[PDB]
């Protein structure tokens, strides 16, 4: 992997336009052609956008050709993008990432390459929708046996949740999130753990929702 | 007067060149070289684990137990060992260390 | 050569190796997953054409 | 060359094409410029990457030695460790070394074997309704239009559209 | 003929490079060759073929041929490499060799010696040889300039003066040699014979003044 | 590909010839299919024998090595033993691999090449008493019966014979 | 073979032709005789010189290997003695043997394409002002002179100059 | 480095012919193109003569087109040359020597070898002027300490200036010749010595005009 940083994620409210961005680094970046890509939460992927390493092809997509609009400062090394007409019907993750496009995307001296860049930087969530960012609500679960952490009242899924701020992963089950009727999903976690380790090692569940930027955390402990 | 169209290659300002068989010292568009000449002169860690130094012994000195080697002591750990060449505290009380060929490789590992 | 505060993944003999090249002609000794050591001076492969220009 | 088409009968190179390796570039009062041909600099771009790909894939195994103190009284096996390390770095350094030179002779090869494929496909293309010169370069007998232009780039030329044509114009 | 550059210069681990230029009579047509002239030597063969290194097996040369123009390079260039080059073609308009003519070139010495300068006239045989001729010498010093003046009783000659060897192929050791010669109707008659040489490595002048005692 | 012939302006193969390597396809009132070419497809499959009899030969020098038991006080020479063999796998293992790969790419390249040549030699043949289209096949100017056919096969074409017939014929 | 230059449609060599590799053999009432190609034959030479050369330099890297008394209790290391020294020979000679019969085979190759690329050079500078014949012999329509002779020699034939020419002869 | 030897080297007169020759030997030498090339003393090569295996192409230079005859005997293994119109306009070394040439001077079966024969015969001196051959005087010069011997009244410069018959060369120096008003060349020849071996070993310089066949030498003691 290389360096690589998001900006604009987050929950951004329908009918507005939006401008997000991306910046990477570790080596040259002023002479690749990037990728644009998206991600229905759950299934399904569809690529959006393209850029040379100059500019001069935009080529767009299909489902918003000619709705966005993507720019790069190559001097400055970041990949923005800024677009307008936004609806439910876009509500997904996006990447921006290299992936294997023809040669004329790429610049003239990097046409040939032992690793082609397989890059792929990470995700991007935007959800569009009648809602704003609330607070999230933890409530963990007491009884070889098993606890966990259940967190309500959040609206998107960005938080990877935690326990004593990342520290067991060897049985540990994070669960998608959950709707019913309201407008926040709900989400569960678990975690086993022997019959001899509950109140000498001191366990916590630790959240982030991030468009309101929580560190929630709560302790579990038995009656 | 008349139409024209032309069959050509790529041409630039490249000005590495390439050897092979036939010709030699030969400008091409685009080379990779495969070989790495250029290095860091110092001492890195591996897998993130300190190294070990003696800077003023031996090998022999150092799991002796000279008065003069007492830096390195308890419990270590490490992952590649340096010996410097012009080290002077090594075996004080002169003598024989059977078989310290293979006490340095079996330390070594 | 001396020890100093740095992080690496490939460590030679007379120097550190840090690099995504197969070859290298430093020297053979090493720990960690290193270049292969060999005695040429350059390994550059044409993946061009000739450079004939006007 | 080998082939006859790198530095060959088509002496120089195009610093101008910046679009790929391999293409054509036409001039008419319609409009002048090169243009890369976009299937085969891929084709041969993709054979490159994979020959230098798989060079990389099958030299990545390396071969660990490390030089163990020997005593007085290991000579012996100090000189087979010798030996040993210097009869593995002479065969791993000639056959790298003479791999290079190889895959540099067979690519320079290739590339100019793809030239002349080009500009045979072109040939093959205009039979009878384009001369030929002695520097790779089509003259056609009737004059085309940027269509017939890329009708020949793509390779889909209709030769029946313009046989009567070029066999008139072809004698004035 | 040929076209060559005058000189060349470069330190020791430098890659010095030299350039041989034609036409299309000569370079662009056929290939080219190098050579290589040790001081007072007969020479040996450099390069053939534009690239090849002969069974002498020279690694650090390197030779490159490209259409009007040739190129030679040294890597290392250590203190064995002082001495005349050449480059040569074949002409194909006329029929036989073409030959840039001459280029030679100096290595990075750092001249912190002076010239060691010895003043010693000769014996009693070059009184008996008609002529008297005194000598003044100079040795291991780095540039090729250095001057001499001759003085008999205070007095020059009108014009008389030395000669210089080729740069010593072991460590830059350039040295040079003045000869004075007049008639023993003009010789014995003198008091005192000196020589003053002076260089830009020099401080003060070296003042070496042999009396005729 | 390199040479064009396969895959290339000739795109598919011919499932239903099994009597040879390379071959031609004839179809007329007088008869049709398909009939190998026996000079071509038996000098490309006494080529490809002694290749591969060359390659099996070279290789049967057998490198024998087994491990010695190595004590408590032996790591040096078992760790000499090791990287011994290790070196010796890795270079053996890379050298095949490498052949193998370069051995197939001239062998494909082989291929082409004399299906190119088998059809530039039918094109030679036929200078002006046939026409040529843009997948290997030719059309004859005047029809030619099962004769001329074997005696374009076998290449004793003979070109007098035809060659006023073909001039009239060609026109209309 | 795999250009058909060389015992192709070219059968025999000229036994007769000392003064080069490849050339020409022209016969006329103004005289008869072979005259090599310069520029081709110092080409090829040039190309097998630098091969041959760096054959041998990057093979000159010597293996040194001698036998050491190995005692009555030193049969483990003379066995790993005798391992990696016949190992080392194995790879040696079956990298030096396959290396020989490749290289014969790219040098035979490149032999008759050089022979074929002089021919269909002389054939492009020829297109219309000259038959052509199954055995790489070009039989002018119009009578050329020896200096027309040299002019395709050189390269340097004019095509202009014996147009109509050439146009009025090729039919009687 | 194999076997070669000059013959007719000297001092010539003008407005006469020359006649000179070479003979090498080692290996075969009736299958390859010989070369003969010039040097102007100092600074200065031109090539001068080229000679086929058998002698079919002659092809002579062209400041002596068709002014010289060179001739090769390969049942005897030597390359001899004959000339008239000599004059001081061609005072010059000349060597005899194997050149990379095209293909075709070289015999049918040595077109292709490793060793392209990097042979390069030595140098024969001819020098043209109103003179002849004279004795040579030695002059040695007494007082770490350095001494030397002094070469005039010697027509051109042939001596490799010996000291103890080839003793020292580990800090010799070798000057070139001095004209001043004369018709003979002078010359210096130096070499370093410590303050512990002036009387012990004996140093005596040794020259040799080799166009009067002189040894004369010189012992170089002090007062
Ligand atoms: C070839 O010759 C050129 C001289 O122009 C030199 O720069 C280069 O290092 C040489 N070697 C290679 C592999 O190009």
């Amino acid at each position: 992997q290389v360096q690589l940083l998001e900006s604009g994620g987050g929950v951004v409210q329908p009918g507005r336009s939006l401008r997000l961005s991306c910046a990477a680094s570790g080596f040259t970046f002023s002479n690749y052609g990037m990728h644009w890509v998206r991600q229905a939460p759950g299934k399904g992927l569809e690529w959006v956008a393209i850029i040379s390493f100059d500019g001069s092809k935009k080529y767009y997509a299909n489902s918003v050709k000619g709705r966005s609009t993507i720019s790069r400062d190559n001097s400055k090394n970041t990949l923005s993008l800024q677009m307008e007409s936004l609806g439910p019907e876009d509500t997904a993750l996006y990447y921006c990432a290299k992936l294997p496009s023809p040669y004329y995307f790429d610049s003239r001296f990097v046409w040939v390459a032992a690793s082609a860049f397989h890059f792929w930087g990470q995700g991007i969530l935007v959800t569009v929708s009648s809602a704003s960012t609330k607070g999230p609500s933890v409530f963990p679960l007491a009884p070889t046996a098993a606890l966990g952490c259940l967190v309500k009242d959040y609206f998107p899924e960005p938080v990877t949740v935690s326990w004593n701020s990342g520290a067991l992963t060897s049985g540990v089950h994070t669960f998608p999130a959950v709707l019913q009727s309201s407008g926040l999903y709900s989400l569960s976690s678990v975690v086993t753990v022997p019959s001899s380790s509950l109140g000498t090692q001191t366990y916590i569940c630790n959240v982030n929702h991030k468009p309101s930027n929580t560190k929630v955390d709560k302790r579990v402990e038995p009656k | 007067p008349g139409d024209k169209i032309c069959i050509g290659y790529h041409a630039n300002n490249s000005t590495t060149q390439v050897d092979t068989l036939l010709e030699k010292n030969v400008t091409v568009t685009h080379s990779v070289e495969l070989l790495e000449n250029q290095k860091e002169k110092r001492f890195c860690k591996i897998m993130n684990k300190a190294p070990l130094d003696l800077k003023d012994c031996t090998i022999e000195g150092w799991i002796l137990g000279n008065p003069k080697c007492d830096l390195l002591l308890g419990d270590q750990s490490w992952s590649y060992i340096v010996e410097r060449p012009n080290a002077q505290n090594g075996i004080c009380y002169p003598g024989v260390l059977n078989e310290l060929e293979e006490l340095k490789a079996f330390i070594g590992s | 050569l001396p020890i100093e505060n740095c992080d690496a993944t490939c460590q030679t003999i007379t120097g550190v190796l840090r690099t995504n090249k197969t070859f290298q002609n430093v020297s053979p000794l090493w720990i960690g997953e290193c270049p292969k050591y060999v005695k040429s001076e350059s390994l550059r492969l044409a993946t061009g054409l000739r450079n004939v220009p006007q | 060359g080998i082939f006859g088409a790198i530095a060959g009968f088509i002496e120089g190179g195009w610093t101008g094409m910046i679009d790929g390796w391999y293409g054509y570039h036409h001039e008419n009062s319609q409009g002048s410029g090169y243009a890369a041909d976009r299937e085969s600099t891929q084709k041969a771009i993709d054979g490159i990457t994979n020959k230098v790909n798989s060079i990389i894939n099958k030299m990545n195994t390396q071969f660990e030695a490390v030089d163990h103190e020997f005593s007085n009284l290991e000579r012996r096996i100090g000189n087979l460790n010798k030996r040993m390390e210097d009869g593995f770095l002479d065969v791993w350094t000639y056959n790298a070394e003479l791999l290079v030179l190889l895959e540099n002779e067979r690519t320079l090869d290739l590339h100019d074997a793809n030239v002349k494929n080009l500009y045979e496909k072109v040939k093959s293309q205009l039979r009878d309704n384009a001369n030929d010169l002695g520097n790779g370069c089509f003259e056609f007998w009737h004059k085309c239009d940027n269509e017939c232009m890329e009708s020949v780039k793509n390779g889909t030329y209709d030769y029946p559209k313009y046989q009567k044509e070029s066999k008139l114009n072809r004698q004035g | 003929m040929l076209t060559q550059p005058p000189s060349a210069s470069g330190t020791p681990g430098q890659r010095v490079t030299i350039s041989c230029s034609g036409s299309s009579s000569n370079i662009g047509g056929n290939t080219v060759h190098w050579f290589q002239q040790l001081p007072g030597t007969a020479p040996k063969l450099l390069i053939y073929t534009n690239s090849l290194r002969p069974s002498g097996v020279p690694d650090r040369f390197s030779g490159s041929k490209s259409g009007t123009s040739a190129s030679l390079a040294i890597s290392g260039l250590q203190s064995e490499d002082e001495a005349d080059y050449y480059c040569a073609a074949w002409d194909n308009s006329l029929n036989g060799q073409v030959f840039g003519g001459g280029t030679k070139l100096t290595v990075l010495g750092q001249p912190k010696a002076a010239p060691s300068v010895t003043l010693f006239p000769p014996s009693s045989e070059e009184l008996q040889a008609n002529k008297a001729t005194l000598v003044c010498l100079i040795s291991d010093f780095y540039p090729g300039a250095v001057t001499v003046a001759w003085k008999a009783d205070s007095s020059p000659v009108k014009a008389g003066v030395e000669t210089t060897t080729p740069s010593k192929q072991s460590n830059n050791k350039y040295a040079a040699s003045s000869y004075l010669s007049l008639t023993p109707e003009q010789w014995k008659s003198h008091r005192s014979y000196s020589c003053q040489v002076t260089h830009e490595g020099s401080t003060v002048e070296k003042t070496v003044a042999p009396t005729e005692c």
